[PDB]
């Protein structure tokens, strides 16, 4: 009996490790018409992370946080610069899985990069 | 000038009562008298029959137009 | 890095170093507060002189300051000489700032909640603890004692009415408002609005019914003239129910019968007059032989002592917790002794 | 014949049904205009049929309950489309083969 | 990319940098996103 | 709180330019040796802790995170001498075996490359209704005057498509028609199979450099009266580019702006640095070995260009014996080994030769043991349960009965309010090994509190303070939910593979039945999944979050879900005893007395709220009978 | 001490105090408990916005009236309860640009800092001698440079 | 079928044993089952099956046991997990010092092995029990490893193996080890006419059908078992055991 629950994360793809919800079943749950439990499933319980984008480019591996500064946090910034561009600014948060983060980040080792419109 | 179905389909139901149903957690405000249940879709369901949901529906046309439907306008099948 | 090194070793000559240090480009001064504040588990004297001066040398500090209280708070573990010691500055910090005294009080308030449910009226060492910081506040509270008042009032709306099963939290409200007659008949004025407002949920409702029935039958500094003031509101909230027409009634009529047997005596005038007091003979008649029937999710023992009363005179979660007289015998005597009334209905 | 169904899956997962009755691909493209020449649905035309009319004529009062506006206002109005019923039962009339 | 042959439809769309709009099923949960099938052919508005 | 709110409205991806990738990388390797001996990861190599951390308990050395908040830098291998890209090296040879050496063009025809950038300028607006209107006005302009001097444009062309596309140019986002994209990839594939094959220049009129290509790796030219060198290859495709940068980028659609006048550049079919992929996406490995040995060969070509610069000998542009060729002191060998390896990093069918090779992204991202099949398009997902299906009958047909070794593990996050609590407050009470319902609790903030199931005072203290904000923070945004235990009204959504039509997934009702370890489903439910019941096992998933279950309740309903997509015939029904139970109590023959019929009638409801009303007897006297047609 | 508003602040757009009182739209993620009772969580939201750095209003507000939603049809997204809006604001804000004069309330007097007030609630930082000499000295205006905005609640200006 | 396999379970070594506590002879049997002697070995018990449709969980392919009868023993086994153990073969570093033995003073192996890095004989084992403890004599460092099944075992026999000159140092030990597997819900059970059932619904005993002699009956089987499937072989196999047992015969 294989119940499932706050499942072990892996290191590629931080997914559980766990019970195969299946690329036939998303069929089915699509002939019903239910994107939100097809969302769920999908999305919200599998490999659900956070992605800063500069919304002006669009990249994911673009932006980089600054380490914290050797006075103590005495005015820490800890803010998010995109070294393509040299900005502080609209580096704004989206919801994308981990497995994308991946493809973007092997395309990357493939010399392709992929904008997002934001 | 708004001609599409006037009737509620079962997936704008669905997105209906589970947003108001998460509009009726999240400790929102319930807008109907009730004697105690404590599902929110039971709640979700019965402001439903008492005309009480007040979500406007934007349904998209393919090419990007969209009417405004209340829930209140739209005739629901018994 | 200079002031970590500087600041970590705790007299006069080192508070001009640290004025000198402080003035120096203020952003550094982040760290410092922090720093003290992890000092705090005589040198606490000078503490109170140095944070005097650090925070009336600049206005912005005082605005700054309530992370650093939010976050070197010493935990609950630790024992009760830190605890007391940081308790007694923090109040003497609530002294000299008169602005940042609301986030003082429900700091202390929200962690007197966390040590009185975790304590729940002994089936022990925390509990101890618990009544050396509930005698500390409470000479504050008689040190001290309008706005004190308001502050308590707005952080009881906020924690200890939606908190339920309370044992020690409601006692500073307790103290508080029985040093005036008008905070007491202010503080009912508050409780039936909440109980009256039917926007309110009803669980909120039937807690402040409760919180309004303890208080009008467990009382000492009450006056009657208010009790029966109070008590005729609340009979003709029941009226105006029962014109037209179920949980905030029940808890209505519980608070009412819960003051009229723990006030068996102070409801009748004289031995025997033509009528009794506002005919409560006569509105027991009306209330309970109604289709109703509030006194089955009463408790059951308030039920047969009032049955015995009323004969001898001729939700339920909600209803099930009550401020409890029994405490922890060290420091909470000589509150609880004066004011508290005798149990046992014995007539 | 897990290819066959994938390969008609992928080739037809986009062609949802639109607001206006036509069935449109994940871009727009037009594929019908009537959703199988009628735009009805396949479970709930099992009682359309001839067969199954007695059916629906009794228990005639049991979906009027349900069904409460088509003797009231804002719908049972078939006169602008109750005027090609005559027309074309007119014109076929006067051209009896065509 | 998702149906057959993942590299030529990679190449093609890194050759003529093709773009998508993100209203396909299938590309739709590559990225997080509520499929344009019955509950995703609506967004959802509250008057105030 | 904390969550994003930006949407993607549309995806694009094209090349990296060589200047892009080199600030949006951190740290150059340098280092062919993956792990050290001690067994730390090793420095400044392949998995150091300048690029992401190696493990889950050391943190990052660029952007000082752990594994939990990070994602990895971009490192980068240089390469000391520059291979071709494995992506882009068949559209490389078909533009040298459709252009020449001696003028620096190409041997197509120009009558239709000038048509083809006429037509496909045109459908980057997507007008479609021209791309035979071009044709037709070229072969007209053909016609009626021979004119091979017009070498750059044509007028009566060129007013078409700077008339079509000035005028109707609102439409440049309704190109992504099935009708546009079909078009457009026709003409380009017409293109590079019928109009670019390698024939005698007739531009130049002179010899032909003829090129060709062998298994994925080598380019030789060839001599007009060989190893072409990807240096000189740059510097021959360079001048293409520069000459015939009007054509070759809107064929290359690339970076940005649809390579409008000149802007795809000849830096993405040449790379000199390989950017490794981040050190968290690569576990502790295949695609290592691979930049491994990239490196060592790197490390062979430094050995070899620091002896042909020697000052006694330079014939550039033993102590390494290892190098094939030893006759000669050129060593083209190594080089070609070098693009043969960065073959094997991208893919592993472009090498034919190499034995010590682990699959590159193309394994990793094609075929169902891959990602868009694998894992991007279905997942391994949480908080469902698998368990062996049993019949059962006396539960409802939109019902599942449910262990309770799965009602203890099965945990719905609810919302505290002040409407459902008191029911939230015993389900603290019990204790996660209990169930009434019970906890994993998670406060305000965002720390889960985790009570323990051995005591009880650290239970009724969660238990009491739990619709009460005792946080303290500037502003409320969320309250506490509590973990709870599914109960008997909750959907699961069960699954039977294989997953062959829309009733194989639907919406059962959870019912907890006590002491067992076996799912359990009515007879009516085991057609429309395909059930035989012999060992026949679901997946019982239970959806978290709320929008989740209202379609559950809707929608995906075993109530609506009695008809088949294929025809609309009924797949829910009553198997086996009971059409000969009915087949017998309905015949003419049965008649019950008084008591009988009201224990079979309430045996066939069960605690309906409402008053059970009855029929009459069929039979009034000599006993009051009732026949089996009045009892159904 | 708290900041009302009170007239601008009693007009302090004036000479030797540089400031601008123009409207300002930003980002609403609403708690879903303010469906009715909506200006209080809108104003519960501001209030703990105020006297800090923010990218919308540029440098720091002190004051805002009139708090009203642009369009009345909230963006309640898919699998979400946050209903989402966007409130224009009368803000007043003021930020220290190169080449200034600000406001000055001196505290004490060292070798190296002169510690003055801006508005009473702001402290500008100043080096005492701008290195000629540093011996004799006795409203002040200075210039400023740089701008070091602070990270939780309070404002600092380097002059 | 589980049925008895064999006699000598001691010096067999084999992975799984599926042994049955107490099989029976059947009662109807052909005659070459005696020609082979097919009782040394015998594979099943016999059962008092009635076909009934009494409850409602009794179809497509299921059945209805006692439950008294099924705590009384009915079809009760066994199943012998083997592990052999070796300590070169499979745990492998450096100069094969590694013979099973507990360092003095550990707690990880205290009451619970042998003084000598075997478990106890008859000692029931569950997941994370240790299991056994070997010490590397060149530095002292014991291992120790755990228990890494699921089901409840208890330690039947311990047998400590040398090589086959009889030199050999203590590192080859096969630990066998007793699994219960009484009839749980899910397991199959059959005939001797090819018509398997599924175990689903252990139904007590005073709700069984009983007849008008006295008895219950062991297993029901359905009625809509047969038509589809056409075993005339297990009504003539019903009423020649029932012939059979009430007679002292055992038929052709
Ligand atoms: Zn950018
Ligand atoms: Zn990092
Ligand atoms: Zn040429």
């Amino acid at each position: 009996f294989q119940v499932r629950t706050t499942g072990a994360r892996d290191r590629v793809t931080n997914q559980p490790i766990g019970i195969r919800f299946g690329e036939m079943e998303r069929d089915a749950l699509l002939a019903h018409g239910t994107s939100f439990l097809l969302h769920d499933r999908l999305f919200n319980c599998s490999d659900r992370s956070v992605a800063h984008v500069c919304v002006k480019c669009g990249s994911l591996l673009s932006p980089l946080l600054e380490k914290p500064p050797p006075s103590w946090s005495a005015m820490r910034n800890r803010k998010y610069n995109c070294t393509l561009c040299s900005r502080s600014d609209t580096i704004d948060t989206v919801s994308v899985p981990y497995v994308f983060r991946y493809f973007v980040a092997e395309l990357a080792a493939m010399n392709i990069k992929v904008k997002l419109d934001v | 000038k708004r001609i599409t179905t006037p009737y509620m389909t079962k997936y704008e139901r669905a997105r209906v009562l589970g947003t108001r149903a998460l509009q009726i957690a999240m400790c929102a405000p319930v807008m109907v008298e009730l004697e105690g249940e404590t599902d929110p879709l039971l709640i979700a369901m019965k402001e439903l029959k008492a005309r009480k949901i007040p979500i406007i529906i934007r349904r998209y046309l393919p090419d990007g137009s969209y009417e405004d439907w209340g829930v209140d306008e739209l005739i629901i099948t018994d | 890095q200079l002031i970590s090194i500087i600041l970590r070793l705790p007299v006069e000559e080192y508070l001009a170093f640290l004025g000198n240090l402080v003035s120096a480009q203020t952003v550094f001064l982040r760290p410092c507060l922090s720093m003290i504040a992890s000092h705090f588990v005589a040198n606490f004297d000078t503490c109170h002189r140095a944070l005097q001066i650090i925070a009336r040398y600049v206005p912005s500090t005082p605005w700054f300051l309530m992370p650093i209280l939010v976050e070197k708070f010493p935990f609950v573990r630790k024992s009760e000489r830190t605890l007391e010691c940081y308790v007694h500055n923090l109040l003497r910090i609530s002294v000299y700032f008169p602005t940042l005294r609301h986030e003082i009080l429900e700091l202390i308030i929200e962690k007197l909640l966390k040590l009185d449910v975790n304590a729940s009226r002994q089936g022990h060492p925390v509990a101890e603890r618990l009544d050396i910081l509930m005698s500390l506040v409470l000479s504050y509270m008689k040190d001290v004692c309008k706005d004190l008042y308001r502050d308590l009032i707005n952080i009881f709306d906020k924690l200890l009415l939606p908190t339920h099963a309370s044992c020690h939290v409601q006692f500073f409200m307790f103290y508080l408002c029985s040093f005036k007659l008008g905070f007491a008949e202010a503080f009912l004025e508050h409780l039936w609005k909440k109980l009256q407002d039917p926007s309110n949920p009803a669980i909120i409702r039937q807690a402040a019914g409760n919180y309004i029935g303890s208080f009008l039958a467990r009382a000492k500094f009450i006056p009657l003239i208010t009790v029966k003031s109070c008590l005729d509101l609340l009979v003709n909230w029941l009226h105006i129910y029962l014109n037209n027409q179920h949980g905030p009634f029940y808890s209505a009529c519980q608070a009412v019968f819960y003051t009229f047997v723990f006030r068996h005596k102070q409801l009748l005038s004289g031995n025997l007059k033509e009528g009794l007091q506002y005919l409560q003979s006569l509105n027991f008649e009306r209330i309970v032989m109604s289709q109703l029937n509030p006194l089955k999710i009463c408790l059951p023992s308030v039920v047969n002592f009032f049955a015995a009363i009323t004969n001898k005179y001729q939700t339920n979660p909600l209803d099930t917790f009550f401020p409890f007289d029994p405490c922890v015998l060290k420091r909470s005597k000589k509150f609880i002794d004066p004011i508290y009334q005798v149990w046992e209905d014995m007539s | 014949s897990g290819y066959l169904q994938r390969c008609i899956i992928k080739h037809l997962e986009g062609l949802v049904v639109q607001y206006d009755l036509t069935v449109r691909d994940s871009d727009g493209s037009v594929v019908q205009f009537l959703y199988g020449e009628d735009g009805l649905d396949i479970p709930k035309t099992q009682f359309l049929q001839p067969k199954q009319f007695p059916f629906l004529a009794s228990n005639y009062e049991v979906i009027m309950k349900s069904q409460h506006l088509h003797e009231v206002l804002s719908r049972a109005d078939p006169k602008k489309a109750l005027h090609h019923f005559r027309a074309i039962k007119k014109w076929q009339s006067k051209h009896p083969n065509t | 990319m998702t149906f057959e042959t993942s590299f030529q439809f990679l190449k093609q769309a890194t050759m003529l940098g093709s773009h998508d709009e993100l209203r396909s099923p299938s590309a739709c949960l590559v990225v997080g996103k509520v499929v344009r099938g019955g509950t995703g052919l609506f967004e959802l508005k509250q008057p105030l | 709180k904390n969550m994003p709110w930006r949407r993607l409205q549309g995806i694009s991806f094209g090349m990296y330019s060589a200047e892009e990738l080199k600030k949006l990388s951190v740290k150059s390797i340098t280092n062919p040796r993956y792990l050290d001996s001690l067994g730390n990861p090793s420095a400044n190599g392949l998995y150091d802790l300048a690029l992401g951390p190696a493990d889950s308990k050391e943190v990052c050395s660029t952007c000082v995170q752990d594994f939990s908040n990070c994602s990895g830098h971009l490192g980068h291998i240089e390469l000391p001498l520059t291979v071709y890209n494995p992506l882009l090296f068949d559209k490389l040879y078909l533009l040298l075996r459709g252009s020449c050496l001696n003028c620096h063009m190409l041997t197509c025809p120009r009558a239709v490359i000038h048509l083809l950038l006429c037509q496909l300028r045109v459908l980057e607006v997507g007008a479609l209704q021209a791309v035979y209107e071009l044709e037709r006005i070229l072969n007209r302009f053909l016609e009626e005057n021979p004119d091979p001097s017009a070498s750059e444009i044509r007028e009566e062309l060129e007013q078409y498509t700077t008339e079509i596309v000035q005028n109707n140019l609102l439409g440049s986002q309704g190109a992504h028609v099935k009708n546009v994209c079909e078009s457009k990839s026709k003409l380009i594939a017409l293109f590079w199979k019928a109009h670019m094959n390698a024939k005698r220049c007739p531009h130049c009129k002179t010899g032909r450099s003829v090129v060709r290509k062998e298994h994925n790796s080598k380019l030789t030219i060839t001599f007009p009266a060989g190893y072409l060198t990807p240096t000189s290859a740059r510097e021959h495709l360079s001048a293409l580019w520069k000459n015939e940068g009007f054509f070759l980028n809107y064929l290359f659609s690339g970076m940005d702006d649809d390579g409008m006048e000149s802007r795809f550049n000849p830096s993405v079919f040449f790379l000199d640095f390989l950017v490794v992929p981040p050190s968290r996406y690569r576990p502790v490995n295949g695609q290592t070995v691979n930049l491994q040995a990239v490196m060592k060969d790197v490390v062979l070509i430094r050995k070899l260009l620091a002896l042909m610069a020697q000052e006694q000998k330079l014939p550039e542009e033993f102590l390494s014996t290892l190098p094939g060729q030893s006759l000669i002191d050129k060593l083209y060998n190594i080089w070609i080994r070098l693009q043969s390896h960065v073959n094997i990093v991208f893919d592993s069918e472009m090498d034919k030769l190499m034995m010590d090779k682990y699959p590159g992204i193309r394994q990793i991202l094609e075929k169902k043991e891959g990602l868009f099949r694998k894992h991007m398009m279905g997942k391994r997902v949480d908080y469902a349960a698998r368990s062996v299906i049993c019949p059962d009958m006396y539960i409802n047909t939109n019902e599942i009965g449910i262990p309770m070794v799965f009602a203890t593990k099965l945990t719905y996050p609810q919302p505290v309010t002040p409407w459902n609590v008191q029911e939230l407050r015993q389900a603290v009470i019990n204790g996660p090994n209990v169930h009434p319902g019970a906890s994993m609790v998670i406060n305000e903030d965002g720390s889960r509190t985790a009570l323990s199931a051995v005591d009880m005072t650290q239970r009724e203290a969660v238990a009491k303070q739990l619709l009460t904000p005792a946080t303290g923070a500037p502003k409320p945004q969320g309250t506490k939910i509590v973990c709870r235990h599914v109960k008997n009204g909750d959907i699961l959504l069960l699954n039977r593979q294989p997953t062959l039509h829309r009733p194989s997934i639907q919406a059962h009702r959870a019912r907890i039945l006590p002491e067992e370890k076996v799912l359990r489903l009515h007879y009516a439910n085991c057609k429309a999944y395909n059930a035989d019941f012999d060992g026949d096992e679901m997946n019982a998933h239970f959806p978290q979050s709320e929008l989740g279950r209202a379609e559950a309740y809707v929608l995906a309903c075993t109530d609506q879900q009695y008809l088949v997509p294929k025809d609309g015939q009924p797949l829910a029904g009553l198997i086996q005893d009971h059409m000969v139970s009915g087949a017998s109590m309905t015949t003419r023959g049965c008649f019950f007395t008084r008591e009988h019929y009201m224990e079979l009638v309430y045996r066939g409801l069960t605690d309906k709220v409402g008053r059970v009303k009855l029929l009459s007897p069929s039979i009034l006297k000599p006993f009051p009978l009732w026949t089996g047609k009045q009892v159904v | 001490e708290l900041p009302t508003y009170a007239a601008a602040c009693a007009l302090v757009n004036s000479r030797y105090s540089c400031l601008v009182a123009g409207p300002h739209q930003r980002h609403i993620a609403l708690s879903p408990r303010y469906l009715n009772r909506k200006r209080t969580g809108i104003r519960e939201q501001l209030d703990a916005e105020l006297l800090r750095y923010s990218e919308s209003l540029l440098g720091v507000p002190i004051a805002y009236d009139n708090i009203k939603v642009v369009g009345e049809l909230g963006d309640i997204y898919d699998d979400q309860g946050h209903i989402h809006l966007n409130i224009e604001a009368d803000f007043v804000i003021f930020c220290p640009e190169p080449g200034q004069k600000l406001m000055g309330i001196v505290n004490k007097v060292s070798s190296s800092h002169i510690g003055c007030l801006v508005h009473g609630c702001f402290n500008a930082s100043i080096p005492k001698p701008e290195q000629l000499s540093a011996e004799q000295w006795q409203e002040l205006e200075f210039e400023v440079f740089r701008l070091d905005s602070d990270a939780a609640g309070v404002f600092c200006i380097r002059g | 079928t589980m049925g008895f396999p064999l006699l000598t379970y001691q010096d067999r070594s084999d992975n799984k044993l599926y042994r049955l506590q107490t099989p029976q002879s059947p009662l109807v049997r052909p005659s070459m089952y005696d020609y082979y002697d097919m009782d040394n070995y015998p594979i099943g018990t016999n059962a008092i099956v009635a076909v009934i449709s009494y409850t409602g969980y009794d179809m497509e392919d299921a059945m209805i046991v006692n439950k008294a009868s099924w705590e009384r023993g009915f079809a009760h086994g066994s199943v012998y997990k083997s592990e052999f153990i070796d300590l070169s073969e499979k745990i492998k570093q450096g100069d094969s010092s590694l013979v099973f033995g507990i360092k003095p003073g550990d707690p990880r192996v205290l009451q619970k092995l042998d003084d000598d890095g075997l478990p106890f004989i008859g000692a029931k084992l569950q997941y994370g029990d240790p299991y056994y403890s070997y010490l590397n004599l060149n530095t002292g460092e014991s291992f120790v490893m755990y228990y890494k099944s699921k089901e409840n075992c208890v330690v039947d026999n311990i047998k400590v193996c040398s090589n086959d000159t009889g030199s050999g140092k203590f590192k080859c030990v096969c630990i066998t080890m007793r699994v219960p597997r009484n009839p749980t819900i899910g397991d199959k059970f059959a005939s001797r006419h090819g018509q398997k059932g599924i175990l689903s619904r252990l139904w007590p005993a005073e709700d069984m059908p009983f007849t008008e002699s006295g008895m219950v009956p062991d297993i029901l089987f359905n009625p809509h078992g047969f038509p589809s499937r056409m075993t005339i072989g297990m009504l003539i196999e019903s009423m020649a055991g029932k012939s059979a047992a009430l007679h002292g015969l055992c038929h052709d």
